[PDB]
């Protein structure tokens, strides 16, 4: 959630007066240039098995409306009762 | 006295024949007291300068007599020239500048008083002297409200036409399988009755291949129906007018645009406080092709569908609102700031006329008067 | 800008300024302060119901539960009404749907007191049902807009258009660093898009929105610009989480230069405090861009009521072959 | 038609009162409506004396 | 905070300080850099009748 | 908690004052200190700080 705050990136660390800092650069360069990043990032990070969007409404279950089958429930249990005295009388 | 014509706080109107104010009262049974303050016309001298007097009143008429009665000294009230506030520019001639309005006017001692709605800016306050003020207000936009109509074709909207002939396509379809079906008018009957729910038959399809299709085709009216009702109550909730400014940091005041018009009035202080804003460049570059000569004027352009917003104070906005009932103050108040009354440096009123403010605030003086004068909300 | 430094007329360079492999070898760069790289614009959709929308509002348990609850409620009113035509087991059930679908159908009414009983308590779940669903169906006609992206030069709707729908007819301002940095990493898509050339950027929003044009590829910090100023908010990117050779803008300073330090430290305070997100919002954000999708409830269409209208020929065909059995 | 305008009505919002504040017939005058309108300050400040 | 200024021990107060006609004749008040009085704070209602 | 309750507007507030900065009866500083909060009003910074 969100927007991207505090932009930076990732950065190969070395120390003080070595003999490797413009050669690792300009290594770095000619990989995103060339598109190595590109098939770096496409073979380890990309993956798409779950997405997401705007969440559909929820839809009506068993328990969120099951008073009106326990409310016909209990109006035949009590027809049964009056149908035996109607007959009995 | 040099005062202006604001509605709320300075009501100007013409005397009568014999050179007084006609008789008024109040809704409580008490005289309106009222002052002769010699100014011109409502519109510009012109040709017919001529400064025919027009007697005043309102509730700075009130306090400018409340003090007058606190301490000792007469009064002779009359109306600006130009008809502005005031405000610091440049001349044609050598590059001098020079207030005008009534702050140049009390700089150059014409006036050694203002008493009106004037506001407390570092502009002016290097070069007169205000005292406690005895109005907090702030800055607000005032727009015209919309009648909330309804956007409503008619009643084949929810359905496009080819929905509509495709049903009338399929009633019918249906009608002449069960026909076929139970080996007719009856038939076609039941469909529609079914479809319609207009209890219209009595089509008996006691062939066990047509009762299977006959609650096919009731479930599949009801589901219609069913979908038509759900998107026109959805057409109808989701129908509702734009909404307004809500507020100065609004997108679309902060890029101007030919679609949308606002200004204020010139050589106020809303102008001095855009000009000086270094973010707000582009607003005060639209307003300044657009700001109007006087309050009033303004108002009645933002009623009559001319102007689209209208910057000003708050304590004038929401009374105009308030008896109107089709204008809305929009947004939340800015620059707040208060009204106090102006003088020279140097001069020996401002300690007595600060004290007699804040003696006023602190017993109630002040609450009545804008009970008597404000407070007016009726829409 | 380059060739002054490098000719010694100016010391540092300040303005929008690339940095690339090459161009590094004459001109020291300092840290980039804005990413930039190779992004696609496409125009924003909105999109519809589901053809089975008709059936969300319940789900299936409760379709097949009041099933068997109305095949329940239609044997025990039978043998309750069982203690000329004056009822049968086959009517009872016909008698039930058409209550439950709005009791349009006709039907014909039992004999029996204590059935009247059963008959109205039917009636009043119906009622209650029918009202249910029509007010969960009236709460799902509330759709919001949907931002078909993509993933950007590395799906198929990019390397193989032609063995799908019309080809999204992707293109790009040619005789640019993008066209060369396309036709050297992809040389079938340089050579597709050679169909699509676009003189100037003004144009390519207009052919984008007028339909001549599906997918405008470009500089991402430029695009973005454009984009946040639609005159709509019709015009979306497609993310800053995928972009292609990717690269910022930083500041061309002297080679071997005691500056170089300095301004890096510089910039990095800059970001650490959070000037960089001030200025952008004032600088680069512009009038639309922290916006959701729009809802925008549209009316139904064939493909809308498809589900109903397939429903109704399965029940046909089911009705058809019955018959014929 | 009727049914969708009225669930469209049934939407409602909050209000506030709207009191004008120490000047109107609920403060001035309590006793004309319900006399216990249970309104009350802080003893012993500059409010209560004012 | 008054009596510090009025004693000498002090140039001035910075805080949550009010105006009012007494004390002014003590100290002298600046331009005011907020503004406050005698509120009333009341609940909220539903109001969906 | 829970935004249960409100306030009245600022227009309908009784015996009206402000908060402000005491300083000695009789010293130039003031006329200065004035208006550096006028200042403040201009630039914006007041809305910032509330
Ligand atoms: O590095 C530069 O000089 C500028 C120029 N860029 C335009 C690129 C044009 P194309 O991609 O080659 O078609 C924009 C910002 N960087
Ligand atoms: O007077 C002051 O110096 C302070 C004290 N105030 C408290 C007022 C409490 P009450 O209303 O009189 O009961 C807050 C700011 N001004
Ligand atoms: C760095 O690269 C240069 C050629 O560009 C090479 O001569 C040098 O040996 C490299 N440095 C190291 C430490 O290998």
């Amino acid at each position: 959630t969100g927007e991207l705050f505090f932009r930076s990136g990732f950065g190969i660390g070395m120390r003080k007066d070595s003999p490797w800092k413009q050669n690792v650069s300009l290594s770095i360069l000619k990989s995103h240039e060339n598109g190595f990043m590109e098939d770096l990032d496409k073979t380890w990070v990309r993956y798409q098995e779950c997405d997401s969007r705007s969440n559909a409404p929820a839809t009506l279950t068993f328990e969120n409306m099951a008073g009106v089958f326990m409310l016909v429930a209990g109006g035949i249990v009590a027809g049964i009762f009056l149908i035996f005295i109607e007959i009995a009388y | 006295i040099v005062t202006i014509h604001q509605e709320p706080f300075v009501y100007v109107k013409p005397t009568l024949s014999d050179g007084t104010c006609k008789e008024e009262f109040t809704v409580n049974g008490d005289p309106v007291k009222k002052v002769i303050c010699t100014g011109p016309n409502d519109t510009s001298p012109g040709s017919p300068r001529h400064t025919v007097p027009q007697c005043c009143y309102g509730f700075c008429i009130d306090l400018l007599i409340k003090l007058a009665r606190t301490m000792n000294f007469t009064y002779e009230v009359h109306l600006v020239a130009d008809g502005k506030f005031g405000t610091q520019e440049r001349v044609n001639n050598s590059n001098k500048k020079e207030w005008n309005g009534m702050m140049g006017e009390l700089l150059s001692g014409q006036a050694d008083m203002i008493v009106a709605p004037l506001t407390i800016n570092n502009e002016r306050a290097q070069y007169i002297e205000f005292s406690k003020p005895f109005k907090y207000q702030g800055l607000t936009i005032l727009v015209k409200k919309e009648i909330p109509r309804s956007t409503l074709d008619s009643f084949m909207q929810p359905f496009q036409s080819t929905l509509w002939l495709l049903v009338g396509l399929s009633v019918h379809v249906v009608a002449v399988m069960l026909y076929l079906l139970d080996r007719l008018s009856s038939a076609m009957w039941f469909s529609w009755g079914v479809l319609l729910n207009s209890g219209i038959g009595e089509g008996a399809p006691r062939s066990f291949s047509a009762r299977i299709l006959g609650m096919v085709w009731a479930g599949f009216a009801m589901i219609i129906v069913a979908s038509y009702t759900a998107n026109l109550a959805a057409f109808l909730v989701l129908d509702r007018p734009e909404e307004r400014i809500t507020g100065i940091n609004d997108p679309r005041l902060r890029n101007p645009s030919d679609k949308f018009i606002y200004a204020t009035v010139k050589q106020s202080s809303v102008d001095i406080y855009f000009r000086r804003q270094v973010e707000l460049s582009t607003m005060y570059r639209h307003m300044e092709k657009h700001n109007y000569e006087s309050a009033a004027e303004a108002i009645q352009a933002v009623r009559d569908n001319k102007l689209h917003a209208f910057i000003w104070d708050s304590a004038v906005l929401e009374f105009e609102a308030s008896q109107k009932c089709d204008l809305v103050t929009t947004g939340e108040l800015f620059f707040r700031s208060g009204f106090g009354i102006g003088m020279r440096k140097d001069s020996p009123w401002k300690q007595n006329v600060s004290l007699s403010i804040l003696k006023s605030h602190e017993n109630g003086f002040m609450e009545d008067l804008d009970k008597t004068w404000v407070r007016y909300q009726e829409c | 800008m380059i060739g002054e430094v490098v000719m010694k007329r100016a010391y540092m360079a300040v303005g929008s300024l690339t940095i690339n492999e090459e161009r590094s070898e004459v001109v020291d760069f300092s840290v980039p302060f804005i990413e930039t790289g190779i992004s696609v614009m496409v125009s924003r959709s909105n999109g519809t119901v589901s053809p089975s929308a008709f059936l969300e509002p319940f789900s299936a348990d409760v379709w097949v539960m009041m099933f068997v609850m109305l095949l329940i409620v239609s044997a025990v009113a039978v043998f309750v009404f069982e203690y000329g035509p004056s009822f049968t087991i086959g009517k009872a059930i016909w008698l039930l749907w058409g209550l439950v679908f709005n009791n349009s159908v006709p039907v014909q009414n039992p004999k029996g007191t204590t059935s009247k009983i059963m008959v109205s308590v039917w009636a009043f779940f119906a009622v209650i049902f029918l009202a249910s669903y029509t007010a969960n169906l009236a709460a799902f006609m509330i759709q919001e807009e949907y931002v078909d992206q993509v993933s950007g030069l590395s799906d198929k709707k990019f390397q193989r258009p032609n063995d799908f729908s019309p080809p999204f007819r992707f293109g790009t301002v040619p005789n640019g660093s993008t066209e060369r940095n396309i036709r050297n990493n992809y040389a079938e898509m340089h050579a597709y898009m050679g169909k699509f050339n676009q003189r100037g950027v003004d144009d390519a929003l207009l052919s984008l929105k007028t339909g001549k044009l599906d997918a405008f590829i470009y500089d991402a910090a430029v695009l973005n610009y454009m984009a946040g100023r639609d005159e709509g908010c019709k015009l979306v990117t497609i993310g800053s989480g995928k972009v292609f050779a990717s690269t910022g803008y930083g500041i061309a300073i002297q080679k071997d230069s005691g500056w170089k330090r300095q301004v890096d430290l510089a910039i990095l305070q800059l970001f650490g405090d959070g000037e960089m997100e001030e200025l952008e919002a004032l600088w680069l954000t512009g009038i639309c861009h922290n916006e959701k999708n729009e809802v925008m409830s549209s009316q139904l269409d064939i493909d809308n009521m498809a589900g109903v209208f397939y429903m109704l020929g399965a029940a046909m065909a089911l009705s058809l072959i019955t018959f014929i059995c």
